[PDB]
């Protein structure tokens, strides 16, 4: 209840923070996926 | 009052067309040759 602790010296550190902001933007084609070059599988998507 | 698409025989877009001649009012030998059906003709006169 009569002590403290107060410093003499001191120091100056360098952190390091790594943090993601974006990633990768993707596009996807219902077509030539699915059916692919097939005409058969193109006329019966369409309902889709 | 629907946006419908679908898959068939069509005559396509700005697509060039053979003229023929017909008009005894027959001056400059107005004729017609044998054509070609294929699957589907489309007739402008
Ligand atoms: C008419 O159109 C067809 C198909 O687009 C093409 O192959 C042809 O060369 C055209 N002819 C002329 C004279 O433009």
């Amino acid at each position: 209840n009569n002590s403290i602790a107060i410093p003499t010296n001191f120091s100056i550190s360098v952190t390091t923070e790594v943090m993601p902001v974006s990633m990768a933007k993707t596009s996807v084609d219902c077509t030539m996926y699915i059916c692919g070059d097939s005409l058969e599988c193109s006329n019966l998507l369409l309902q889709y | 009052d629907v946006l419908h698409l679908t898959q068939d025989y069509f005559l396509p877009f700005d697509s060039n067309l053979t003229q023929y001649f017909s008009l005894s009012d027959r001056y400059t030998y107005f004729d017609n040759p044998i054509l070609d059906f294929g699957d589907g003709v489309y007739f402008a006169a």
